[PDB]
């Protein structure tokens, strides 16, 4: 049980970092002042990843 | 020599049951690193439904 829930969260994590990164495209050159880009960084947190 | 007969019947028991366990029960004891290793799914989980 405790393999299958560490798979799972693995398999989430996975699905929402590739979900948000399809979405990151279209904010792709954006004009604004400066700024030229935006972009939502997923990551997993070292204290959880262990 | 009854106790060891019914030993045997019950460990074959436990590895059949253990054989259908993870991730999606299959030839797991390899399968696993075969499968994440590559970027591919189980044909099997792909039709567990």
């Amino acid at each position: 049980s405790s393999k299958s829930v560490a798979n799972i969260i693995r398999k989430t994590i996975q699905r929402e970092q590739n979900r948000i990164r399809m979405l990151n495209q279209g904010l792709q050159a954006v004009s604004f002042g400066q700024v030229r880009g935006v972009r939502l960084n997923v990551n997993v947190r070292e204290s959880h990843a262990i | 020599v009854e106790r060891d007969e019914v030993a045997a019947q019950k460990r074959e028991l436990e590895k059949q049951i253990e054989r259908l366990s993870q991730p999606s029960g299959a030839e797991d004891s390899r399968m696993i690193a075969l499968a994440e290793r590559f970027g591919g799914v189980l044909l099997s989980e792909i039709y567990d439904d």
